[PDB]
Protein backbone atom coordinates (compact mmCIF):
# COMPACT_ATOMS: atom_id res chain seq x y z
CA UNK A 1 0.00 0.00 0.00
CA UNK A 2 1.68 3.12 -1.49
CA UNK A 3 0.20 6.45 -0.53
CA UNK A 4 -2.15 5.48 2.30
CA UNK A 5 -2.64 6.17 6.00
CA UNK A 6 -2.03 3.70 8.81
CA UNK A 7 -5.32 2.00 9.58
CA UNK A 8 -6.15 2.91 13.17
CA UNK A 9 -6.31 -0.31 15.24
CA UNK A 10 -9.54 -2.30 14.91
CA UNK A 11 -10.88 -0.28 12.02
CA UNK A 12 -10.06 -2.87 9.34
CA UNK A 13 -11.23 -5.95 11.19
CA UNK A 14 -11.78 -8.18 8.12
CA UNK A 15 -8.06 -7.99 7.27
CA UNK A 16 -6.21 -11.34 7.35
CA UNK A 17 -2.46 -11.98 7.18
CA UNK A 18 -1.47 -15.27 5.69
CA UNK A 19 1.85 -16.79 6.62
CA UNK A 20 3.96 -19.67 5.43
CA UNK A 21 6.52 -21.10 7.81
CA UNK A 22 5.96 -17.85 9.81
CA UNK A 23 7.01 -15.87 6.69
CA UNK A 24 4.66 -13.12 5.41
CA UNK A 25 2.75 -14.20 2.30
CA UNK A 26 -0.40 -12.29 1.34
CA UNK A 27 -3.43 -10.62 2.83
CA UNK A 28 -6.92 -12.16 2.88
CA UNK A 29 -10.46 -11.17 3.82
CA UNK A 30 -12.63 -12.70 6.51
CA UNK A 31 -16.03 -13.22 4.94
CA UNK A 32 -16.87 -15.75 7.58
CA UNK A 33 -15.60 -17.15 10.87
CA UNK A 34 -14.43 -20.22 9.00
CA UNK A 35 -13.68 -18.60 5.68
CA UNK A 36 -11.16 -16.27 4.20
CA UNK A 37 -10.96 -14.99 0.54
CA UNK A 38 -7.46 -14.50 -0.86
CA UNK A 39 -5.71 -14.16 -4.25
CA UNK A 40 -5.04 -17.49 -6.10
CA UNK A 41 -1.55 -16.59 -7.20
CA UNK A 42 -0.38 -16.24 -3.66
CA UNK A 43 -0.09 -20.02 -3.88
CA UNK A 44 1.97 -20.16 -7.04
CA UNK A 45 5.16 -21.19 -5.23
CA UNK A 46 3.79 -23.11 -2.28
CA UNK A 47 5.66 -26.25 -1.22
CA UNK A 48 4.69 -26.51 2.49
CA UNK A 49 0.88 -26.92 2.51
CA UNK A 50 0.67 -28.02 6.17
CA UNK A 51 2.18 -24.78 7.47
CA UNK A 52 -0.19 -22.21 6.04
CA UNK A 53 -1.27 -19.91 8.81
CA UNK A 54 -4.07 -17.37 8.91
CA UNK A 55 -3.94 -14.56 11.41
CA UNK A 56 -6.93 -12.33 12.20
CA UNK A 57 -6.97 -9.35 14.56
CA UNK A 58 -3.40 -8.42 13.61
CA UNK A 59 -2.25 -4.79 13.48
CA UNK A 60 1.43 -4.43 14.18
CA UNK A 61 3.83 -7.12 13.01
CA UNK A 62 6.65 -6.45 15.48
CA UNK A 63 4.76 -6.50 18.79
CA UNK A 64 2.04 -8.83 19.90
CA UNK A 65 -0.86 -7.58 21.92
CA UNK A 66 -3.91 -9.60 22.98
CA UNK A 67 -6.09 -9.42 19.85
CA UNK A 68 -4.43 -11.51 17.27
CA UNK A 69 -6.01 -14.92 16.57
CA UNK A 70 -4.09 -17.64 14.69
CA UNK A 71 -5.61 -20.57 12.82
CA UNK A 72 -4.29 -23.29 10.57
CA UNK A 73 -5.43 -23.23 6.96
CA UNK A 74 -7.19 -26.50 6.28
CA UNK A 75 -7.91 -26.10 2.56
CA UNK A 76 -6.99 -23.67 -0.23
CA UNK A 77 -9.52 -23.70 -3.06
CA UNK A 78 -8.79 -22.25 -6.56
CA UNK A 79 -11.05 -21.81 -9.61
CA UNK A 80 -10.64 -24.52 -12.22
CA UNK A 81 -10.03 -21.83 -14.82
CA UNK A 82 -7.06 -20.34 -12.91
CA UNK A 83 -3.59 -20.88 -14.58
CA UNK A 84 -0.51 -20.56 -12.32
CA UNK A 85 1.53 -17.48 -13.16
CA UNK A 86 -1.23 -15.60 -15.01
CA UNK A 87 -3.64 -13.00 -13.51
CA UNK A 88 -7.02 -14.22 -14.64
CA UNK A 89 -9.33 -15.86 -12.12
CA UNK A 90 -7.15 -14.56 -9.33
CA UNK A 91 -9.07 -15.62 -6.24
CA UNK A 92 -8.80 -18.26 -3.55
CA UNK A 93 -11.18 -19.53 -0.94
CA UNK A 94 -9.70 -20.78 2.38
CA UNK A 95 -11.30 -22.93 5.06
CA UNK A 96 -9.63 -22.51 8.44
CA UNK A 97 -8.96 -25.59 10.61
CA UNK A 98 -11.17 -24.04 13.31
CA UNK A 99 -13.28 -20.87 13.57
CA UNK A 100 -12.03 -17.54 14.76
CA UNK A 101 -13.96 -15.76 17.48
CA UNK A 102 -15.70 -12.55 16.44
CA UNK A 103 -14.59 -9.69 18.68
CA UNK A 104 -14.31 -5.90 18.40
CA UNK A 105 -11.08 -6.58 16.43
CA UNK A 106 -12.14 -9.52 14.24
CA UNK A 107 -15.28 -9.18 12.04
CA UNK A 108 -16.25 -10.57 8.68
CA UNK A 109 -16.72 -8.43 5.59
CA UNK A 110 -20.20 -8.87 4.06
CA UNK A 111 -20.02 -10.81 0.83
CA UNK A 112 -22.75 -9.12 -1.14
CA UNK A 113 -25.48 -10.45 -3.44
CA UNK A 114 -24.23 -10.47 -6.96
CA UNK A 115 -26.81 -8.22 -8.51
CA UNK A 116 -26.55 -5.73 -5.59
CA UNK A 117 -22.89 -5.65 -6.31
CA UNK A 118 -23.30 -5.12 -10.04
CA UNK A 119 -25.96 -2.47 -10.08
CA UNK A 120 -25.47 -0.58 -6.78
CA UNK A 121 -21.94 -1.15 -5.39
CA UNK A 122 -20.01 -0.87 -8.60
CA UNK A 123 -21.04 2.74 -8.68
CA UNK A 124 -19.82 3.82 -5.25
CA UNK A 125 -16.83 5.78 -6.42
CA UNK A 126 -14.32 5.28 -3.53
CA UNK A 127 -13.47 2.11 -1.65
CA UNK A 128 -10.67 1.00 0.74
CA UNK A 129 -7.82 -1.46 -0.09
CA UNK A 130 -5.42 -2.35 2.71
CA UNK A 131 -2.47 -4.52 3.73
CA UNK A 132 1.11 -4.99 5.03
CA UNK A 133 2.60 -4.93 1.58
CA UNK A 134 5.29 -2.68 0.16
CA UNK A 135 5.12 1.04 0.78
CA UNK A 136 6.80 1.69 -2.58
CA UNK A 137 7.49 -0.63 -5.53
CA UNK A 138 10.57 -2.64 -4.51
CA UNK A 139 10.68 -0.86 -1.11
CA UNK A 140 10.12 -2.02 2.43
CA UNK A 141 6.96 -3.77 3.62
CA UNK A 142 4.69 -2.52 6.39
CA UNK A 143 4.69 -3.15 10.11
CA UNK A 144 1.36 -1.64 10.82
CA UNK A 145 -1.68 -2.42 8.59
CA UNK A 146 -2.01 0.15 5.84
CA UNK A 147 -5.22 1.51 4.20
CA UNK A 148 -5.88 3.51 1.04
CA UNK A 149 -8.91 5.02 -0.47
CA UNK A 150 -9.36 4.63 -4.16
CA UNK A 151 -11.73 5.57 -7.00
CA UNK A 152 -13.03 2.75 -9.26
CA UNK A 153 -13.14 2.96 -12.98
CA UNK A 154 -15.14 1.20 -15.53
CA UNK A 155 -13.01 -0.92 -17.88
CA UNK A 156 -13.43 1.42 -20.93
CA UNK A 157 -12.21 4.42 -18.91
CA UNK A 158 -9.38 2.16 -17.70
CA UNK A 159 -8.23 1.14 -21.18
CA UNK A 160 -8.52 4.71 -22.44
CA UNK A 161 -6.45 6.13 -19.57
CA UNK A 162 -3.89 3.35 -19.39
CA UNK A 163 -0.66 3.41 -21.33
CA UNK A 164 -0.33 0.51 -23.81
CA UNK A 165 2.61 -1.74 -22.94
CA UNK A 166 3.96 -4.67 -24.97
CA UNK A 167 2.66 -8.05 -23.75
CA UNK A 168 0.79 -6.74 -20.63
CA UNK A 169 -2.15 -8.82 -19.29
CA UNK A 170 -5.69 -8.21 -20.63
CA UNK A 171 -8.13 -6.51 -18.32
CA UNK A 172 -10.93 -9.10 -18.30
CA UNK A 173 -14.59 -9.44 -17.38
CA UNK A 174 -13.25 -10.97 -14.12
CA UNK A 175 -11.23 -7.85 -13.27
CA UNK A 176 -11.61 -4.14 -12.66
CA UNK A 177 -9.13 -1.32 -12.23
CA UNK A 178 -9.16 1.11 -9.32
CA UNK A 179 -6.94 3.91 -8.09
CA UNK A 180 -4.90 6.66 -9.71
CA UNK A 181 -2.57 7.46 -12.63
CA UNK A 182 -0.60 10.37 -11.23
CA UNK A 183 1.81 7.76 -9.83
CA UNK A 184 0.88 8.75 -6.30
CA UNK A 185 -1.11 5.85 -4.71
CA UNK A 186 -1.82 2.23 -5.33
CA UNK A 187 -1.73 -1.12 -3.67
CA UNK A 188 1.49 -3.09 -4.11
CA UNK A 189 3.27 -6.54 -3.73
CA UNK A 190 2.59 -7.14 -0.03
CA UNK A 191 -1.15 -6.73 -0.66
CA UNK A 192 -2.38 -9.48 -2.96
CA UNK A 193 -5.44 -11.20 -1.51
CA UNK A 194 -6.70 -8.32 0.61
CA UNK A 195 -10.01 -6.43 0.65
CA UNK A 196 -11.24 -3.78 -1.79
CA UNK A 197 -14.15 -2.81 0.50
CA UNK A 198 -17.24 -0.73 -0.38
CA UNK A 199 -19.24 1.31 2.20
CA UNK A 200 -22.88 1.58 1.31
CA UNK A 201 -25.44 2.99 3.72
CA UNK A 202 -23.70 1.85 6.86
CA UNK A 203 -22.35 -1.51 5.78
CA UNK A 204 -19.06 -2.53 4.32
CA UNK A 205 -19.19 -5.00 1.46
CA UNK A 206 -16.45 -7.06 -0.36
CA UNK A 207 -16.11 -5.87 -3.94
CA UNK A 208 -12.53 -6.63 -4.93
CA UNK A 209 -9.23 -8.40 -4.24
CA UNK A 210 -5.75 -6.91 -4.59
CA UNK A 211 -4.41 -8.69 -7.59
CA UNK A 212 -1.92 -7.11 -9.98
CA UNK A 213 -0.63 -3.98 -11.69
CA UNK A 214 2.38 -2.65 -13.61
CA UNK A 215 4.62 -2.05 -10.57
CA UNK A 216 2.98 0.29 -8.00
CA UNK A 217 1.66 3.77 -8.52
CA UNK A 218 3.39 3.76 -11.94
CA UNK A 219 2.53 6.95 -13.84
CA UNK A 220 -0.17 5.90 -16.33
CA UNK A 221 -1.50 2.78 -14.67
CA UNK A 222 -4.10 1.68 -12.21
CA UNK A 223 -4.40 -1.13 -9.78
CA UNK A 224 -6.38 -4.12 -11.03
CA UNK A 225 -8.68 -6.07 -8.63
CA UNK A 226 -10.35 -9.40 -8.87
CA UNK A 227 -13.97 -8.54 -9.69
CA UNK A 228 -15.56 -10.22 -6.64
CA UNK A 229 -19.07 -9.96 -8.20
CA UNK A 230 -18.32 -12.84 -10.63
CA UNK A 231 -17.61 -15.49 -8.05
CA UNK A 232 -20.42 -14.88 -5.57
CA UNK A 233 -22.44 -17.96 -6.67
CA UNK A 234 -19.22 -20.02 -6.79
CA UNK A 235 -18.09 -19.09 -3.33
CA UNK A 236 -21.51 -19.70 -1.88
CA UNK A 237 -21.88 -23.12 -3.51
CA UNK A 238 -18.49 -23.97 -1.90
CA UNK A 239 -19.24 -22.79 1.64
CA UNK A 240 -22.42 -24.93 1.70
CA UNK A 241 -21.13 -28.09 -0.05
CA UNK A 242 -19.53 -30.84 2.05
CA UNK A 243 -15.71 -31.03 2.60
CA UNK A 244 -13.52 -32.62 -0.04
CA UNK A 245 -10.38 -34.39 1.26
CA UNK A 246 -7.46 -32.65 -0.50
CA UNK A 247 -5.48 -29.66 0.82
CA UNK A 248 -5.23 -27.83 -2.48
CA UNK A 249 -8.40 -28.19 -4.54
CA UNK A 250 -9.22 -26.75 -7.98
CA UNK A 251 -12.96 -26.32 -8.05
CA UNK A 252 -14.83 -26.23 -11.34
CA UNK A 253 -15.72 -22.72 -12.46
CA UNK A 254 -18.46 -21.68 -12.95
CA UNK B 1 -40.72 35.86 -31.04
CA UNK B 2 -42.12 34.15 -27.94
CA UNK B 3 -41.91 30.31 -28.11
CA UNK B 4 -44.08 29.65 -25.03
CA UNK B 5 -47.28 30.64 -26.89
CA UNK B 6 -47.14 27.11 -28.35
CA UNK B 7 -47.91 25.72 -24.87
CA UNK B 8 -44.91 23.35 -24.87
CA UNK B 9 -44.75 22.85 -21.07
CA UNK B 10 -46.77 20.18 -19.30
CA UNK B 11 -47.81 19.40 -15.75
CA UNK B 12 -48.52 23.01 -14.92
CA UNK B 13 -45.11 24.63 -14.81
CA UNK B 14 -44.54 28.17 -16.07
CA UNK B 15 -42.60 28.88 -19.32
CA UNK B 16 -40.04 31.67 -20.01
CA UNK B 17 -39.12 32.89 -23.49
CA UNK B 18 -35.46 32.84 -24.55
CA UNK B 19 -33.98 33.81 -27.89
CA UNK B 20 -34.86 31.19 -30.47
CA UNK B 21 -35.62 29.20 -27.37
CA UNK B 22 -37.50 28.94 -24.12
CA UNK B 23 -37.10 27.31 -20.69
CA UNK B 24 -39.56 25.52 -18.40
CA UNK B 25 -39.68 25.84 -14.63
CA UNK B 26 -41.28 22.70 -13.24
CA UNK B 27 -42.86 22.09 -9.80
CA UNK B 28 -40.78 19.92 -7.45
CA UNK B 29 -42.26 16.49 -8.34
CA UNK B 30 -41.57 16.84 -12.08
CA UNK B 31 -38.63 17.16 -14.49
CA UNK B 32 -37.99 17.18 -18.22
CA UNK B 33 -37.63 19.82 -20.90
CA UNK B 34 -41.43 20.14 -20.62
CA UNK B 35 -41.91 18.92 -17.05
CA UNK B 36 -43.14 15.55 -18.36
CA UNK B 37 -41.53 13.14 -15.90
CA UNK B 38 -43.19 11.92 -12.69
CA UNK B 39 -40.40 11.21 -10.13
CA UNK B 40 -42.67 9.06 -7.95
CA UNK B 41 -43.09 6.29 -10.44
CA UNK B 42 -39.50 5.22 -10.51
CA UNK B 43 -39.58 3.32 -7.24
CA UNK B 44 -37.38 0.73 -8.85
CA UNK B 45 -34.14 -0.97 -7.90
CA UNK B 46 -31.76 0.70 -10.38
CA UNK B 47 -33.02 3.92 -9.02
CA UNK B 48 -30.98 4.27 -5.87
CA UNK B 49 -31.35 0.77 -4.64
CA UNK B 50 -35.08 1.26 -4.45
CA UNK B 51 -34.43 3.28 -1.33
CA UNK B 52 -33.54 0.04 0.41
CA UNK B 53 -30.72 0.00 2.96
CA UNK B 54 -28.96 -3.12 1.62
CA UNK B 55 -30.76 -5.24 -1.00
CA UNK B 56 -33.53 -4.76 -3.54
CA UNK B 57 -35.92 -7.04 -5.43
CA UNK B 58 -38.01 -5.56 -8.32
CA UNK B 59 -41.24 -7.28 -9.17
CA UNK B 60 -43.72 -7.25 -11.99
CA UNK B 61 -46.36 -4.53 -11.84
CA UNK B 62 -45.97 -4.14 -8.12
CA UNK B 63 -43.77 -2.20 -5.68
CA UNK B 64 -40.20 -3.40 -5.16
CA UNK B 65 -39.27 -4.91 -1.78
CA UNK B 66 -36.16 -4.76 0.31
CA UNK B 67 -34.15 -7.36 2.02
CA UNK B 68 -31.39 -7.85 4.54
CA UNK B 69 -28.13 -9.80 4.32
CA UNK B 70 -27.61 -12.82 6.67
CA UNK B 71 -27.38 -11.58 10.26
CA UNK B 72 -29.81 -8.71 9.67
CA UNK B 73 -33.64 -8.48 9.67
CA UNK B 74 -35.98 -5.94 8.14
CA UNK B 75 -37.63 -3.08 10.04
CA UNK B 76 -41.28 -1.97 10.02
CA UNK B 77 -40.63 0.87 7.58
CA UNK B 78 -39.80 -1.78 4.98
CA UNK B 79 -36.45 -0.33 3.96
CA UNK B 80 -34.05 -0.67 6.89
CA UNK B 81 -31.95 -3.45 8.18
CA UNK B 82 -31.05 -3.98 11.82
CA UNK B 83 -28.58 -6.46 13.21
CA UNK B 84 -29.95 -9.54 14.82
CA UNK B 85 -26.49 -10.50 16.17
CA UNK B 86 -23.45 -9.29 18.05
CA UNK B 87 -21.02 -9.08 15.22
CA UNK B 88 -22.80 -8.69 11.95
CA UNK B 89 -20.57 -8.56 8.88
CA UNK B 90 -19.52 -5.26 7.45
CA UNK B 91 -19.76 -3.24 10.62
CA UNK B 92 -16.93 -1.87 12.74
CA UNK B 93 -17.64 -2.02 16.50
CA UNK B 94 -15.04 0.49 17.64
CA UNK B 95 -16.85 3.10 15.56
CA UNK B 96 -20.37 1.72 16.25
CA UNK C 1 -25.49 -1.98 -30.32
CA UNK C 2 -23.69 1.32 -30.97
CA UNK C 3 -22.33 3.66 -28.29
CA UNK C 4 -23.72 7.18 -28.01
CA UNK C 5 -21.63 9.89 -29.63
CA UNK C 6 -21.13 13.66 -29.72
CA UNK C 7 -22.74 14.25 -26.32
CA UNK C 8 -23.32 17.90 -25.37
CA UNK C 9 -24.52 20.01 -22.50
CA UNK C 10 -27.35 22.33 -23.37
CA UNK C 11 -27.44 24.74 -20.47
CA UNK C 12 -29.22 28.05 -20.09
CA UNK C 13 -29.80 29.82 -16.81
CA UNK C 14 -29.10 26.50 -15.13
CA UNK C 15 -31.62 24.31 -16.96
CA UNK C 16 -29.47 21.51 -18.27
CA UNK C 17 -30.33 18.93 -20.86
CA UNK C 18 -27.78 16.48 -22.04
CA UNK C 19 -28.08 15.58 -25.72
CA UNK C 20 -26.67 12.73 -27.77
CA UNK C 21 -26.66 10.72 -30.96
CA UNK C 22 -27.98 8.50 -32.48
CA UNK C 23 -31.68 7.68 -32.40
CA UNK C 24 -32.09 4.11 -31.05
CA UNK C 25 -32.86 1.38 -33.52
CA UNK C 26 -33.74 -1.58 -31.33
CA UNK C 27 -31.70 -0.24 -28.41
CA UNK C 28 -32.24 1.84 -25.27
CA UNK C 29 -30.15 4.36 -23.31
CA UNK C 30 -29.49 4.91 -19.66
CA UNK C 31 -27.71 7.97 -18.33
CA UNK C 32 -25.49 8.43 -15.27
CA UNK C 33 -24.24 11.62 -13.63
CA UNK C 34 -21.68 12.37 -10.89
CA UNK C 35 -19.42 15.03 -9.40
CA UNK C 36 -15.65 14.50 -9.86
CA UNK C 37 -15.31 12.57 -6.61
CA UNK C 38 -18.92 11.53 -5.97
CA UNK C 39 -21.02 8.44 -6.53
CA UNK C 40 -22.72 7.84 -9.89
CA UNK C 41 -26.52 8.61 -9.86
CA UNK C 42 -28.64 7.03 -12.71
CA UNK C 43 -31.46 8.73 -14.66
CA UNK C 44 -33.64 8.32 -17.78
CA UNK C 45 -33.71 4.54 -17.45
CA UNK C 46 -33.84 2.63 -20.77
CA UNK C 47 -35.33 5.59 -22.64
CA UNK C 48 -35.51 5.79 -26.46
CA UNK C 49 -34.65 9.50 -26.33
CA UNK C 50 -31.53 11.41 -27.24
CA UNK C 51 -31.93 13.74 -24.24
CA UNK C 52 -31.88 13.70 -20.44
CA UNK C 53 -32.90 16.53 -18.21
CA UNK C 54 -30.40 16.91 -15.37
CA UNK C 55 -31.47 20.25 -13.86
CA UNK C 56 -32.32 18.69 -10.54
CA UNK C 57 -29.08 16.83 -10.27
CA UNK C 58 -26.62 19.53 -11.25
CA UNK C 59 -28.56 22.21 -9.32
CA UNK C 60 -27.93 20.63 -5.86
CA UNK C 61 -24.39 22.10 -5.88
CA UNK C 62 -23.82 24.32 -8.92
CA UNK C 63 -20.13 24.93 -8.25
CA UNK C 64 -19.14 21.25 -8.75
CA UNK C 65 -17.67 19.91 -11.98
CA UNK C 66 -20.07 17.21 -13.29
CA UNK C 67 -19.36 14.28 -15.61
CA UNK C 68 -22.09 12.42 -17.53
CA UNK C 69 -22.03 9.13 -19.40
CA UNK C 70 -24.68 7.26 -21.42
CA UNK C 71 -25.20 3.48 -21.60
CA UNK C 72 -26.43 1.35 -24.53
CA UNK C 73 -28.54 -1.80 -24.13
CA UNK C 74 -30.04 -4.02 -26.79
CA UNK C 75 -33.82 -3.86 -26.47
CA UNK C 76 -35.28 -6.74 -24.50
CA UNK C 77 -32.08 -6.94 -22.46
CA UNK C 78 -19.77 -7.51 -17.71
CA UNK C 79 -20.14 -3.80 -18.30
CA UNK C 80 -22.66 -2.24 -20.76
CA UNK C 81 -21.37 -0.04 -23.56
CA UNK C 82 -21.21 3.68 -22.78
CA UNK C 83 -19.49 6.86 -23.77
CA UNK C 84 -18.58 10.04 -21.81
CA UNK C 85 -19.95 13.59 -21.79
CA UNK C 86 -17.43 16.38 -21.56
CA UNK C 87 -16.93 18.00 -18.09
CA UNK C 88 -19.61 20.39 -17.05
CA UNK C 89 -19.23 23.01 -14.28
CA UNK C 90 -22.58 24.79 -14.11
CA UNK C 91 -21.54 28.01 -12.30
CA UNK C 92 -18.97 28.79 -15.01
CA UNK C 93 -20.42 27.28 -18.19
CA UNK C 94 -24.21 27.65 -18.15
CA UNK C 95 -25.39 30.03 -20.87
CA UNK C 96 -26.94 33.28 -19.63
CA UNK C 97 -30.61 34.05 -20.15
CA UNK C 98 -31.44 37.05 -22.35
CA UNK C 99 -32.51 39.52 -19.62
CA UNK C 100 -36.15 40.68 -19.10
CA UNK C 101 -35.02 33.85 -11.32
CA UNK C 102 -32.90 30.84 -12.28
CA UNK C 103 -33.48 27.09 -12.07
CA UNK C 104 -31.56 26.47 -8.86
CA UNK C 105 -34.19 25.88 -6.23
CA UNK C 106 -33.06 26.01 -2.64
CA UNK C 107 -36.04 25.21 -0.40
CA UNK C 108 -38.85 25.23 -2.97
CA UNK C 109 -37.74 28.49 -4.55
CA UNK C 110 -35.91 29.44 -7.72
CA UNK C 111 -33.10 31.73 -6.61
CA UNK C 112 -32.45 34.87 -8.68
CA UNK C 113 -29.29 35.51 -10.70
CA UNK C 114 -27.93 37.66 -7.88
CA UNK C 115 -28.81 35.02 -5.28
CA UNK C 116 -26.38 32.90 -7.28
CA UNK C 117 -23.73 35.24 -8.60
CA UNK C 118 -23.73 37.97 -5.93
CA UNK C 119 -20.70 40.15 -6.65
CA UNK C 120 -19.60 38.19 -9.77
CA UNK C 121 -22.52 39.75 -11.67
CA UNK C 122 -22.39 43.05 -13.59
CA UNK C 123 -24.32 44.55 -16.54
CA UNK C 124 -23.60 46.70 -19.62
CA UNK C 125 -21.75 49.48 -17.21
CA UNK C 126 -23.29 48.73 -13.80
CA UNK C 127 -22.57 46.51 -10.74
CA UNK C 128 -26.12 47.33 -9.67
CA UNK C 129 -29.43 46.36 -11.21
CA UNK C 130 -29.33 49.69 -13.20
CA UNK C 131 -33.07 53.21 -26.82
CA UNK C 132 -31.57 50.64 -24.42
CA UNK C 133 -30.22 47.10 -24.83
CA UNK C 134 -28.64 45.44 -21.71
CA UNK C 135 -26.21 42.46 -21.65
CA UNK C 136 -25.36 40.55 -18.45
CA UNK C 137 -21.72 39.79 -17.75
CA UNK C 138 -19.44 37.78 -15.48
CA UNK C 139 -15.89 39.11 -15.34
CA UNK C 140 -14.27 35.97 -14.01
CA UNK C 141 -15.25 33.39 -16.60
CA UNK C 142 -13.00 31.80 -19.18
CA UNK C 143 -15.99 30.91 -21.38
CA UNK C 144 -19.61 31.84 -22.23
CA UNK C 145 -18.79 35.28 -20.83
CA UNK C 146 -22.01 37.15 -21.62
CA UNK C 147 -25.72 36.79 -22.52
CA UNK C 148 -27.34 38.18 -25.65
CA UNK C 149 -28.76 41.73 -25.56
CA UNK C 150 -32.19 42.14 -23.94
CA UNK C 151 -35.13 43.14 -26.17
CA UNK C 152 -34.66 46.89 -27.07
CA UNK C 153 -36.78 49.60 -25.32
CA UNK C 154 -37.04 53.37 -26.17
C1 LIG D 1 5.95 -9.92 -19.87
N1 LIG D 1 6.44 -9.77 -18.51
C2 LIG D 1 7.60 -10.52 -18.06
C3 LIG D 1 5.78 -8.90 -17.63
C4 LIG D 1 6.23 -7.59 -17.47
C5 LIG D 1 5.59 -6.71 -16.60
C6 LIG D 1 4.49 -7.10 -15.85
C7 LIG D 1 4.01 -8.40 -15.97
C8 LIG D 1 2.84 -8.89 -15.20
S1 LIG D 1 2.07 -7.93 -14.19
O1 LIG D 1 1.73 -6.70 -14.86
O2 LIG D 1 0.87 -8.58 -13.73
N2 LIG D 1 3.01 -7.61 -12.94
C9 LIG D 1 3.26 -8.63 -11.94
C10 LIG D 1 4.59 -8.35 -11.23
C11 LIG D 1 5.56 -7.62 -12.15
C12 LIG D 1 5.55 -6.15 -11.83
O3 LIG D 1 4.77 -5.74 -10.94
O4 LIG D 1 6.33 -5.40 -12.46
C13 LIG D 1 2.16 -8.69 -10.93
O5 LIG D 1 1.55 -7.68 -10.60
N3 LIG D 1 1.89 -9.89 -10.42
C14 LIG D 1 0.87 -10.21 -9.43
C15 LIG D 1 1.33 -9.75 -8.07
O6 LIG D 1 2.50 -9.84 -7.75
N4 LIG D 1 0.39 -9.27 -7.26
C16 LIG D 1 0.73 -8.80 -5.92
C17 LIG D 1 -0.11 -7.54 -5.73
C18 LIG D 1 0.12 -6.55 -6.86
C19 LIG D 1 -0.66 -5.26 -6.63
N5 LIG D 1 -0.10 -4.30 -7.58
C20 LIG D 1 -0.66 -3.17 -7.99
N6 LIG D 1 -1.85 -2.80 -7.53
N7 LIG D 1 -0.02 -2.40 -8.87
C21 LIG D 1 0.27 -9.91 -4.99
O7 LIG D 1 1.20 -10.03 -3.90
C22 LIG D 1 0.16 -11.23 -5.72
C23 LIG D 1 2.43 -10.21 -15.39
C24 LIG D 1 3.10 -11.05 -16.27
C25 LIG D 1 4.20 -10.64 -17.01
C26 LIG D 1 4.69 -9.34 -16.90
C1 LIG E 1 -44.19 25.14 -29.09
O1 LIG E 1 -44.62 23.89 -28.56
C2 LIG E 1 -43.96 22.75 -29.12
C3 LIG E 1 -44.56 21.45 -28.56
O2 LIG E 1 -45.21 21.71 -27.34
C4 LIG E 1 -42.45 22.86 -28.88
O3 LIG E 1 -41.77 21.74 -29.38
C5 LIG E 1 -41.91 24.13 -29.52
O4 LIG E 1 -40.51 24.22 -29.31
C6 LIG E 1 -42.67 25.34 -28.95
O5 LIG E 1 -42.27 26.56 -29.54
C1 LIG F 1 -44.37 29.48 -12.74
O1 LIG F 1 -43.66 28.97 -11.62
C2 LIG F 1 -43.85 27.57 -11.44
C3 LIG F 1 -43.09 27.09 -10.20
C4 LIG F 1 -45.32 27.17 -11.30
O2 LIG F 1 -45.68 27.35 -9.96
C5 LIG F 1 -46.25 27.97 -12.22
O3 LIG F 1 -47.58 27.90 -11.76
C6 LIG F 1 -45.83 29.43 -12.30
O4 LIG F 1 -46.66 30.12 -13.20
CA1 LIG G 1 1.16 -8.17 16.88
CA1 LIG H 1 -38.03 33.41 -28.27
CL1 LIG I 1 -6.33 -24.15 13.94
Amino acid sequence: IVGGKVCPKGECPWQVLLLVNGAQLCGGTLINTIWVVSAAHCFDKIKNWRNLIAVLGEHDLSEHDGDEQSRRVAQVIIPSTYVPGTTNHDIALLRLHQPVVLTDHVVPLCLPERTFSERTLAFVRFSLVSGWGQLLDRGATALELMVLNVPRLMTQDCLQQSRKVGDSPNITEYMFCAGYSDGSKDSCKGDSGGPHATHYRGTWYLTGIVSWGQGCATVGHFGVYTRVSQYIEWLQKLMRSEPRPGVLLRAPFP
Amino acid sequence: GDQCASSPCQNGGSCKDQLQSYICFCLPAFEGRNCETHKDDQLICVNENGGCEQYCSDHTGTKRSCRCHEGYSLLADGVSCTPTVEYPCGKIPILE
Amino acid sequence: TVAAYNLTWKSTNFKTILEWEPKPVNQVYTVQISTKSGDWKSKCFYTTDTECDLTDEIVKDVKQTYLARVFSYPAGNGEPLYENSPEFTPYLETNLGQPTRTLVRRNNTFLSLRDVFGKDLIYTKTNTNECFSVQAVIPSRTVNRKSTDSPVEC
